[PDB]
């Protein structure tokens, strides 16, 4: 399994049209802030391709 | 005045774009730049 293409998961906003976002910020989707650190609902918002 | 910084947290988180006219040289990049507490140029 080739796990070196990756793609955005999570991000609270859609891009606009050429728009390139490479930013690896933990994604908050719950009310309790994450900061910075991963865990429940705090996404990492790359995931690898198979 | 020699420059602007345009991005949105200026810290070396996301891409920042940093243009510097020095003397007879305009530089322009977009690198991810750490800049200093408060950026300035000496002379
Ligand atoms: C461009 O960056 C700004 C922040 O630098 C983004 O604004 C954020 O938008 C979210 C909602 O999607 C808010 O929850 C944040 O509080 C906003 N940040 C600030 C500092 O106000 C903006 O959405 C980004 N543009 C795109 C297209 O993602
Ligand atoms: C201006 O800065 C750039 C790099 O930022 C450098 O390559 C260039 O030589 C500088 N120009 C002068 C006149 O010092």
């Amino acid at each position: 399994g080739n796990y070196n293409y990756l793609y955005r998961l999570f991000r609270k906003s859609n891009l606009k049209p050429f728009e390139r976002d490479i930013s690896t910020e933990i994604y908050q989707a719950g009310s309790t802030p994450c900061n910075g650190v991963e865990g429940f609902n705090c996404y990492f918002p790359l995931q690898s391709y198979g | 005045i020699r420059g602007w910084i345009f991005g949105t947290t200026l810290d070396s988180k996301t891409q920042s774009l940093l243009i510097v006219n020095n003397a007879t040289n305009v530089v322009i990049k977009v690198c991810e730049f750490q800049f200093c507490n408060d950026p300035f140029l000496g002379v």
